[PDB]
């Protein structure tokens, strides 16, 4: 339907319209700040799992009959999409490269989105240097982590997005969560970190399977590790915050909706407890390492690389990602796995970790027997979009 | 300055290796700041302790300090950003490169040692101008693929995967890294790839191409320690350090 334009025109009218938007997280702190709005505000109507286009959007506002609406929207999608909805709230998440891709682009498209409804709050991540690049006409706040802070570092050599958008010079962090977020500051001119209307204060416990934390004076918990989560919660408290709940409400909605981040993917082979995470970039791989290497307990590593179309041909971001962690981890052995067994054992070698500890297996059954056999009561399993769909088949089959 | 890579300290080396990784925070795109983890693993099998520094804009670059300098790729933005730096090392580069020091320079790192490259939209980039070789744009298109090259000094082949825009053409005074046996190279008019000019290897190679050609990994690391202890040392073989890599290395039987 060309028409979908004049649905939106007709029936976005009569609602309160948050827009989440950025590069990663839309879903989930979409999915969160729904969960928690229902307990302040009743029914929220919101889109799909990733029906973020104008279709998806339609389809939502006709499935409907003084009403808030919390859609995720398709960056690219929003610049259009905003001279058909007026939006009342905008939530940017995150702003990074497309890793097949210009970071300006496809943020100068929210900026743009945002510009057609004027008088729209932004929400957004103040850790993202990228959201305090421009001069911007909309009212902006800022969430973030307020933690302790330490001396300005430089972010790893391999993060993308580090130059300080006024003075060219490279940024550094009084605090580096993953990637480019943080507590940023140049060295050679004014530019930094704004102060943080929403602030995550503490981090109370933070393991392999769980974080605790603490924004605006409340406590949170969620049953799953990795930092990125913590920002979905922190941003979706942040939009609860704004439409003034109460404590007592946004902890009851936070606590009934955290499902929605989902559990670790556990199974048992024998006797083994085992955990399956995927791979697919630099940034995230790296997060998956750095969030096994807190766990409490000696376990074996098997990491999965094939290269077929839904994985991606291209296998050279292993080379970015920071597999040098494994060295700084309680680990017993490693299985290199997948079609490309080779490259990924030889990636793993170059970290310096003891090469008799690193053994090549052919096929995927051939893993789950080495694990089947291996003294360690755990066993982690990081593999690539096809390697992780042959390795939970082959579970299927016992 | 700082050092982002640091060989063991509980382990005995008889050598000592300290790499530059120019720029290594601004050009790090493509896995090809991997090639570090290359020669660092290959330095250690040698004997030799590794320190890697990151000497990047408004860092001071001593010719003296290093043994390798490794220059990466980035993204146009970066590229144009580190050219703006780089007349501030370009006497300490020229100097360290005629003492017949050793260079690994990829993609835009092995654009900005020669005269200058020009973006897909016309808009010219100077370089360090250190050596002779320019790169012309193109509007539209790109070389992409697979690529193989023969390397007829030393008797070498290098495989790798090619991405850019630029054509590169050679001066007088240089050999090309290898000539194509398949695939575009530096400008598919003439068969050549990357640069070998004394001891720099320039190359389009994503790979990275040390991980994908030891044998080339072995000769910048034993070229480096040659330099610095003198040709009368004796290393260890390519076969027995690298026995397994050598072993699985891709390798086909195509010519031209
Ligand atoms: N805040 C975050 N920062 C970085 N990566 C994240 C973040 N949240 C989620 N991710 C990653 O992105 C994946 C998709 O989460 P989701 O909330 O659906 O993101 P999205 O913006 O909707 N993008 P996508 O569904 O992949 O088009 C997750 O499984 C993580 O791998
Ligand atoms: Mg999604
Ligand atoms: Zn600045």
């Amino acid at each position: 339907m060309a028409c979908d334009k004049d649905i939106l025109k007709d029936l976005s009218k009569d609602y309160d319209i948050v827009v989440v938007t950025g590069t990663n997280g839309k879903t989930l702190t979409t999915a969160l700040t729904v969960g928690i709005l229902k307990e302040a505000f009743g029914e929220i109507i919101t889109n799909p799992s990733g029906a973020n286009m104008i279709t998806g959007i339609t389809s939502t506002f006709l499935a409907a009959k003084r009403q808030i609406a919390v859609l995720e929207i398709d960056e690219a999608s929003l610049p259009r999409i905003t001279t058909y909805l007026k939006p009342s709230l905008f939530v940017y998440t995150n702003i990074f490269r497309d890793q097949m891709d210009e970071i300006y682009t496809t943020y100068q498209m929210i900026v743009d989105g945002a510009r057609n409804a004027p008088k729209a709050t932004i929400l957004a991540n103040g850790d993202s240097p990228i959201f305090s690049s421009k001069d911007i006409v909309n009212p902006v706040q800022y969430y973030g982590f307020d933690t302790a802070k330490h001396a300005p570092q430089l972010a790893h050599y391999n993060t993308e997005g580090i130059l300080c958008p006024k003075c060219e010079h490279i940024l550094q962090y009084r605090l580096n969560t993953y990637a480019n977020l943080g507590d940023f500051v140049c060295l050679n001119c004014q530019f930094q970190r704004p102060t943080l209307d929403y602030q995550l204060t503490e981090l109370t416990a933070i393991t392999h399977q769980s974080s605790e934390f603490v924004i605006d004076g409340q406590n949170y918990k969620i049953n799953v590790g990795g930092l990125y989560n913590i920002y979905n919660a922190l941003a979706a408290v942040s939009v609860a915050e704004f439409f003034g709940v109460s404590p007592e409400k946004i902890k009851a909605g936070f606590n009934k909706s955290k499902a929605v981040f989902g559990r670790q993917e556990t199974f048992t082979i024998g006797d083994k407890s085992c955990t399956l995470i995927l791979i697919k970039n630099p940034v995230g791989a790296s997060q998956a390492l750095e969030m096994i290497q807190l766990a409490d307990y000696p376990f074996s590593l098997s990491v999965l690389l094939n290269a077929n179309y839904a994985d991606g041909i291209d296998t050279s971001w292993i080379w970015d990602a920071n597999f040098e962690l494994i060295t700084q981890m309680p680990i017993t052995e490693i299985n290199a796995g997948g079609v490309r067994h080779s490259e990924i054992a030889r990636r793993l070698r170059v970290t310096g970790f003891d090469d008799t500890k690193i053994k090549q297996a052919e096929k995927l059954e051939q893993i789950i027997e080495t694990i089947e056999k291996q003294e360690a009561k755990h066993a982690y399993i990081l593999a690539t979009y096809t390697a992780m769909l042959e390795f939970r088949s082959l579970l299927a089959d016992r | 300055t700082y050092t982002s890579l640091k060989s063991p300290e509980n382990q005995d080396y008889i050598y000592d290796l300290t790499i530059a990784h120019l720029y290594g925070n601004l050009m790090n795109t493509y896995g090809d700041n991997g090639n570090i983890l290359m020669l660092k693993y290959v330095a250690e099998k040698l004997g030799a302790r590794v320190t890697v520094d990151i000497v990047s804009i408004n860092d001071t670059f001593e010719q003296d300090d290093y043994d390798i300098v490794f220059f990466g790729g980035g993204q146009d933005y970066e590229q144009s950003i580190v050219a703006k730096d780089l007349p501030s090392k370009k006497a300490a580069l020229a100097d360290y490169i005629a003492n017949n020091k050793v260079v690994l320079a990829i993609c835009g790192g092995f654009q900005l040692l020669g005269q200058y490259y020009v973006q897909a939209n016309g808009v010219k980039i100077d370089g360090l101008g250190i050596m002779g070789h320019y790169t012309l744009n193109q509007h539209q298109n790109r070389f992409i693929g697979d690529i193989k090259i023969h390397n007829d000094e030393f008797n070498e082949t290098y495989y790798g995967f090619e991405n850019h825009q630029g054509r590169t053409f050679l001066s007088g005074d240089e050999k090309p890294l290898g000539r194509v046996v398949y695939g575009n190279g530096n400008n598919k008019e003439d068969q050549t790839e990357g640069v070998h000019y004394k001891n720099v290897y320039g190359s389009y190679f994503h790979g990275p191409i040390l991980s994908r050609n030891v044998n080339l990994a072995y000769r910048l690391v034993t070229t480096a320690l040659k330099k610095k202890y003198g040709s009368a040392i004796s290393l260890s073989s390519y076969d027995d350090i690298l026995k397994q890599e050598i072993t699985e290395e891709y390798a086909d039987l195509k010519s031209k």
